């Protein structure tokens, strides 16, 4: 109404004065924002930036710093407007021409690529300061789900380079500030939700376009903007984290935050401190194991083992894993873990034993991704199939006697030597024990584990399996293939 | 020859809505609709009753048994009668329903689950032929009950009695196939330590909630209460669970475990292995109260089971020359 009219006087223009007129009518509306949180300020929203684009394309102590100080006035209350869906993304819009003026006009030497470090500050304290009920403390999934800084992230600092650079710099300055590295800190799910969106610039597959015209060497250093990354991760994760929100720390560690780290010492020293770590929670229980993974990644970066791998990793097997959803992930690294020849008998039978509980324990389809790596095991190890048959418990109907009635003898003191509470695989006399657990999941109510049962019953023609099509397995997933 | 096809099995009026509005003695008026149809439309009219049946199962249940299950049992009839002359349709349909089952399950938890659904799947279980082992809707529907006992959580006693139900109805279509479940033993566990929670000896069992449990308050006698099977009734008032009504869910528990381990459980040696825990669980019944009955019977039905088999090895693996 009374906004469209002022917006078309400031339009149509003494323009001076209409500016001061458009200036303090933006100040007051950005004052009557708090108000408004509990169409008319967008339209205010958009007069104001209207205002700034010609006051920036027109002016450069009262016709060029009156001009500046009005400009400063109007982003300093745009800045507390959003930090006290429409509003917000005006705000954006606002906050990206203010930026593009002052990377544009704001420079006092044109010729040199200058970008402002103060506006750039107060717009990530303004946004940072922002903090919303549903978007801290995710439960079903994620850190942040945002609605202005979600937006920002996608839209703006995973479209640029040196916008990435630049936020880095400035979290690294803030870092110093007590009060800046506190509010950093408080809102960690602001960095998590950067960290996973997988926009940086060290990534060489994605490339970013430059947002302002004149690059302020932006590609000069990546060692630098590595070690930024480093300090900024070091100081996010010093504490005040959630249990999901430990585990999503720890998957990004595992993913995509390895890559990007400088210095893996203290990456590594995370890993191996969260992988011992076991508390009373049921959800904690699982969470050092994939850290462990991340161990793994140790095991792939440095030459440093960790004290009783395999004894973590037996003791690391249980029904809850295979409940949880990333079981997948904990049976690759097991897999992956069980392919070397170093491994002795003992040890695998105790494994054996203890994927055959797990199956006993379960749904269809962690039985269905544990079979292929029984099967793989027996195809490796051929003492294992002693542990699928006996010879000497077998009768003959050319044979005599006195045989059957010394295995008869035998089998009527056959007991199981297995012990299930004992956690060192070596010690586990798995080995002396059969597999009778097998035979308790071959008669199931799903196909496919039956066909997984007969084809291990038959001897074995083909050495490679093909695991990875037959991985990803859930009721879901099985559902979708019976009915197509 | 039916005992052999079920052994080789074993081995190898139109729209929905507009017919339940009609019907809200609906029985005798969807016999005579489909007398009048007899005299794709039969296929249509056994859709629409099959429909209005779901839905009076589904919705109340507070008519007894003369009056509601006589009904059911009359609707039953009447669907199984035009069930051996239309098979394809059926099937079609019992796909349907275990599709949107399977899609209300993804969209909510526990608020899109109805009461009607182990009525739908009781009756799929006496239309169609139990003992098929590779079946277009017996399979399903066990793949779903299996997905449901595995990935829903207990914490109430609408909960339990709903995997009580389910429970029964795996043994049900169980009964002539006699087939081991890894999931129905989990969710007897499962049932066994959130009543038992009140714990230190079974940790790796991951029970949802701990405020379940079942004090030694019920006496358990020959006057306790049955299963009284109501999916409604049980489910509309398990909001105020008793320690009556607890025990008898808990005493119904026991005994279909019982049932199942000596009807499907007592073929397999290595169940005794899987039987291990659980009997030493109602060992654990049996230092909970020291008064109950069917924990010594169940016990006694382990040990017995243990001592006959033999534990011994199973292998083979042959091979020999050619022609």
């Amino acid at each position: 109404m009374v906004l469209l009219i002022s917006e078309i006087k400031d339009i149509a223009k003494k323009q001076y004065n209409s500016i001061i007129k458009l200036i303090n009518e933006l100040v007051i509306p950005e004052n009557v924002t708090q108000l408004e949180e509990d169409f008319l300020v967008m339209s205010l929203f958009q007069i104001f930036r209207k205002l700034f684009s010609r006051g920036d394309l027109t002016l450069p102590k009262e016709q060029f710093v009156n001009w500046c100080r009005k400009v400063y006035e109007a982003f300093k209350t745009k800045l507390l407007a959003i930090i006290s869906t429409s509003l917000g993304l005006d705000s954006l819009d606002v906050y990206l021409q203010l930026a593009e003026l002052e990377s544009t006009h704001f420079a006092s030497e044109k010729g040199a690529p200058f970008f402002p470090n103060k506006t750039f500050r107060k717009l990530i304290i303004a946004l940072w300061s922002s903090n919303m009920g549903e978007i801290e403390d995710v439960k079903s999934s994620g850190a942040s789900e945002n609605l202005i800084i979600v937006e920002f992230t996608e839209k703006y600092y995973t479209k640029f380079a040196d916008i990435q650079y630049y936020f880095q710099s400035e979290f690294n300055q803030l870092l110093e500030d007590p009060a800046y590295q506190d509010l950093l800190l408080k809102n960690v799910g602001k960095w998590l939700a950067l960290v996973n969106h997988d926009k940086h610039c060290s990534s060489v597959d994605a490339d970013l376009e430059i947002f302002v015209p004149n690059p302020p060497q932006a590609i000069e250093n990546e060692s630098k903007f590595k070690s930024n990354f480093e300090k900024n991760w070091l100081s996010l994760l010093n504490g005040q984290l959630s249990l999901q929100q430990y585990k999503s720390i720890l998957l990004i560690l595992h993913k995509r935050i390895i890559p990007h780290f400088h210095t893996p010492t203290k990456l590594m020293d995370f890993l191996t401190d969260s992988y011992n770590l076991q508390s009373s929670n049921k959800n904690a229980g699982v969470v050092p194991i994939l850290a462990l993974n991340g161990l793994f990644e140790l095991m792939k970066r440095f030459n440093l083992e960790y004290p009783n791998f395999y004894m973590k990793l037996y003791q690391i097997i249980n029904p809850d894993l295979m409940h949880v959803k990333y079981r997948a992930r904990f049976f690759r690294l097991m897999d992956v873990f069980l392919s070397s020849t170093h491994l002795s008998a003992h040890l695998v039978a105790s494994f054996i034993k203890k994927l055959a509980r797990l199956t006993l324990e379960s749904p269809p389809s962690a039985i269905v991704t544990v079979i292929p790596f029984i099967y793989n095991l027996i195809r490796k190890h051929p003492n294992c199939m002693i542990m699928l048959h006996n010879p000497a418990f077998i009768s003959n109907p050319f044979q005599t006697p006195d045989q059957v009635a010394n295995l008869k003898t035998l089998k009527e003191n056959y007991v199981d030597p297995f012990d299930v509470h004992e956690s060192d695989p070596e010690l586990t006399h798995a080995l002396d024990s059969s597999l009778w657990e097998l035979a308790s999941l071959m008669e199931h109510y799903h196909p496919n584990v039956a066909t997984l049962a007969k084809i291990f019953a038959q001897p074995f023609k083909k050495l490679s399996y093909n695991m990875e099509d037959f991985l990803d397995w859930n009721y879901d997933s099985l559902l979708n293939a019976e009915s197509s | 020859e039916l005992e052999q096809q079920r052994l080789d099995r074993m081995n190898g009026r139109t729209h929905d809505a507009l017919l339940d509005q009609v019907k809200k003695h609906p029985k005798i008026v969807k016999n005579i609709i489909k007398a009048y149809q007899p005299k794709e439309k039969l296929g249509k009219f056994t859709a629409v009753l099959l429909r209005h049946i779901i839905f009076l199962s589904n919705q109340n249940y507070l008519k007894n048994v003369q009056s509601f299950k006589r009904t059911q049992n009359a609707l039953i009839s009447i669907l199984k009668s035009l069930s051996e002359k239309y098979n394809r349709e059926l099937s079609e349909e019992c796909r349907d329903y275990i599709n949107e089952m399977q899609a209300r399950y993804k969209k909510n938890h526990f608020d899109a689950l109805s009461n009607g659904d182990l009525v739908f799947f009781s009756i799929i279980g006496i239309l169609f032929s139990t003992s098929d082992q590779y079946h277009l809707v017996i399979t399903p529907a066990l793949i779903l009950m299996s997905q449901f006992l595995e990935q829903i959580k207990f914490n109430s006693l609408k909960r339990i009695a709903f995997g009580a139900v389910l429970v029964r109805i795996v043994s049900q279509y169980q009964r002539i196939s006699k087939r081991y479940i890894p999931e129905v033993v989990y969710f007897f566990q499962k049932i066994l330590l959130t009543f038992i929670v009140e714990p230190l000896d079974f940790e790796n069992i991951r029970l949802d909630s701990y405020e379940l449990g079942l004090p030694l308050d019920v006496d358990f006698t020959k006057k306790r209460s049955t299963i009284i099977p109501l999916h409604t009734l049980s489910t509309m008032d398990t909001e105020a669970h008793p320690v009556d009504q607890c025990v008898s869910v808990l005493l119904n528990v026991m005994e279909s475990l019982d049932a199942t381990i000596s009807t499907v459980w007592k073929s397999l040696p290595a169940f005794n292995e899987i039987i291990l825990p659980i009997q030493q669980l109602l060992s654990a019944y049996t230092s909970k109260y020291s008064d109950f009955e069917k924990p010594r019977n169940i016990l006694n039905k382990v040990e017995k089971l243990t001592k006959f088999t033999e534990h011994i090895p199973l292998a083979l693996q042959n091979h020999k020359p050619v022609s």
